[PDB]
């Protein structure tokens, strides 16, 4: 499965990732590009593109326009900024059809790091409330917290 | 309607790397013509940031290098920044050979958006205790100096101080070669310093100075003594290379009857010693000039 | 640089393999060179010819020629060593001699040019050792085991988390005068 971590990565969106991968943290320059890992479960080995949603990189991902299989949205839960705007973008994913081949997870990260919204509050706000032709249970992490994640995921590959 | 591009794609799976190798060769040959039509790029793209296969990477990489890169896609295929970050890491790689090899490549490489923080990256790599790696930077830099010298601007001195830190002859030799091309002056300052020490030392680096000195006088002189002091020491002269040059430089410098004699001798003995005829002729030719 | 190309040659009017240190032009520099080489200019023997201030340096080794080219002066012996040296190296590098073997180990061979010679500089000795430098390394491994492992631990653990959750002078004076 191709699992997608998008948003601008360098924020620790990438931290979020590095924490998974080695246990470590962003010891890279804030990272625009594909970051790749394979994580093996159900031995679907999830190939993670942790990709900055920075300008080009957001702009240009067409070769990566193919067909999805897993969704992480790694979240600045202090961002409560680009999300409406995001919602406005997000529609075009919705308007993609490759994009409807994943039972997913939005991950609320960066909770400790300032705060976060109602699990619901966000849910409408990115436009998330509105799906169903993909599952849509919700899971919070932080980026110095997160557990039960895997419940979210559990259902998800086993969709 | 379908094509063998695809035929290659399955092979790659089938083997892994192995099949891919085959693919590289084919691709290569295909590439060699010019020729190709795109799409495998995607494959390449897909598997390669998440894949190893070092040799293959080396093949791949080189392929990129020889082939264009300001590809009608851009400029870049357009990912020339993203993929690099792994590579940058590799370039970062603690793994010294790996960096060095990259560097080697890198000397060949010249892709700018990628370069900029790799400028930082490289700087770190210079520190690595391996002279191979460091040396490789000397080429690389050389490559910059024409392409985007400026990219780094503080360099000529930086090098020059670096020389101070330095002591690996191999690297030194290099250091000189580039240094004079950036600026002679630094070399000269050092030259002043080195003057006595030279004799002790290995030739190759010594050679490089001989060229430099030459160009400047025809434009302007007044400089002699300091040199002379050394030069006389150089009138030991003893490697066949050294000697070969040593008389040759002399004449360049001088032609006093005494000078005429000095060089002459060197030849005559030389010849006498000499064996490769091809060589012999050559000096004549000079002589013929003379 | 002290060589813009090294091309290893076979008798065929054609040079069996080559590499272009610097690209700009097209083969016509190289292509033209190839043509001339194949032609040999009927010329009888002699392992060297320089003409028009261009060294064409070669060595017959058999039906094969190994070729280097240069235009302005050089110290010979060194050079020779190399031609010869090539003639030492190949059966190791690409396996013996017949184009094919080389055809398979092209990558190896080109790699050898670079490796051997960094821009007209005689880099080392010891072929095996030469292997050593890359695609044969050491550091990377050292790092990998420890690291990979460390991560792995984190991963393993994760699996659970996941799972559940005087002289001078003589001259000098004379001159000075």
């Amino acid at each position: 499965m191709r699992i997608l971590m998008v948003g601008l990565d360098g924020a620790g969106k990438t931290t979020v990732l590095y924490k998974l991968k080695l246990g470590e943290v962003i010891t890279t320059i804030p990272t625009i590009g594909f970051n790749v890992e394979t994580v093996q479960y159900k031995n679907i080995s999830f190939t993670v593109w942790d990709v900055g949603g920075q300008d080009r990189i957001r702009s240009l991902w067409r070769h990566y326009y193919r067909n999805t299989e897993g969704v992480i949205f790694v979240v600045d839960s202090n961002d409560r900024s680009r999300i409406g705007e995001a919602r406005e973008v997000m529609q075009r994913m919705l308007n993609e059809d490759e994009l409807r081949n994943a039972a997913w997870l939005v991950f609320a990260n960066k909770q400790d790091l300032p705060e976060a919204m109602s699990a619901a509050e966000i849910t409408e706000k990115l436009g998330l409330h509105s799906i169903r032709n993909r599952p849509w249970f919700i899971q919070a992490t932080c980026a110095t917290s997160g557990e039960g994640l895997y419940e979210g995921l559990e259902w998800l590959s086993n969709s | 309607e379908p094509p063998s591009e695809i035929s290659l794609k399955n092979d790659l799976e089938k083997g892994d790397v192995k099949s891919k190798t085959e693919a590289l060769k084919k691709v290569i040959i295909m590439i060699l013509n010019g020729e190709k039509l795109p799409g495998l790029l995607m494959t390449i793209i897909r598997f390669v940031l998440p894949l190893q296969d070092h040799t293959i990477k080396k093949l791949l990489l080189v392929f990129w290098e020889i082939v264009p890169k300001t590809t009608p896609d851009g400029r870049l295929l357009h990912e020339m920044i993203l993929v690099c970050d792994a590579y940058r890491k590799d370039l970062q790689h603690p793994n010294e050979f790996i960096r060095g090899s990259t560097l080697r490549f890198l000397c060949k490489l010249k892709e700018a958006e990628l370069l900029e923080p790799l400028m930082p990256a490289i700087r770190a790599c210079l520190e690595h205790r391996h002279s191979y790696v460091r040396r490789n930077a000397v080429l690389a830099i050389y490559t910059i100096y024409r392409n985007f010298e400026h990219l780094i601007p503080d360099a000529p001195e930086l090098i020059h101080d670096f020389l101070v830190n330095e002591k690996d002859a191999s690297c030194k030799r290099n250091a000189f070669m580039m240094l004079i091309h950036a600026d002679q002056d630094r070399a000269l300052d050092y030259l002043s310093t080195c003057i006595d020490q030279v004799q002790t030392f290995g030739d190759i680096l010594q050679l490089v100075i001989v060229e430099l000195i030459y160009k400047v006088c025809h434009a302007n002189p007044s400089e002699r003594a300091r040199f002379i002091r050394c030069i006389y020491n150089l009138l030991q002269s003893s490697s066949p290379a050294v000697k070969y040059e040593a008389a040759g430089t002399l004449v360049t410098l001088s032609s006093a009857p005494t000078a005429i004699k000095a060089a002459a001798q060197c030849y005559i003995d030389l010849i006498i010693k000499e064996s490769d005829n091809n060589v012999k002729l050559i000096v004549l030719d000079r002589l013929v000039e003379l | 640089m002290v060589l813009l190309a090294a091309a290893v040659c076979t008798k065929a009017g054609k040079a069996i393999v080559s590499r272009q240190f610097v690209e700009m032009t097209r083969t016509r520099i190289e292509g033209l060179l190839a043509a001339f080489p194949k032609l040999m200019n009927t010329g009888k023997q002699h392992t060297f010819v320089e003409t028009e201030s261009v060294r064409y340096v070669y060595q017959p080794m058999e039906k094969l020629y190994m070729v280097l080219i240069t235009t302005k002066n050089s110290n010979i012996l060194e050079d020779l060593e190399t031609l010869r040296l090539f003639s030492r190296v190949i059966p190791e590098y690409c396996r013996a001699l017949e184009e094919n073997e080389i055809s398979e180990h092209c990558f190896d061979l080109i790699f050898a040019f670079d490796e051997i010679v960094a821009l007209g500089y005689r880099e080392n000795v010891n072929l095996a050792q030469i292997r050593t430098f890359t695609e044969m390394d050491s550091h990377e491994e050292k790092v990998f085991r420890a690291v990979r492992e460390t991560q792995e631990r984190e991963a393993k653990a994760e699996m659970r988390r996941k799972a559940k959750e005087k002289e001078v002078d003589n001259f000098v004076d004379k001159l000075k005068s």
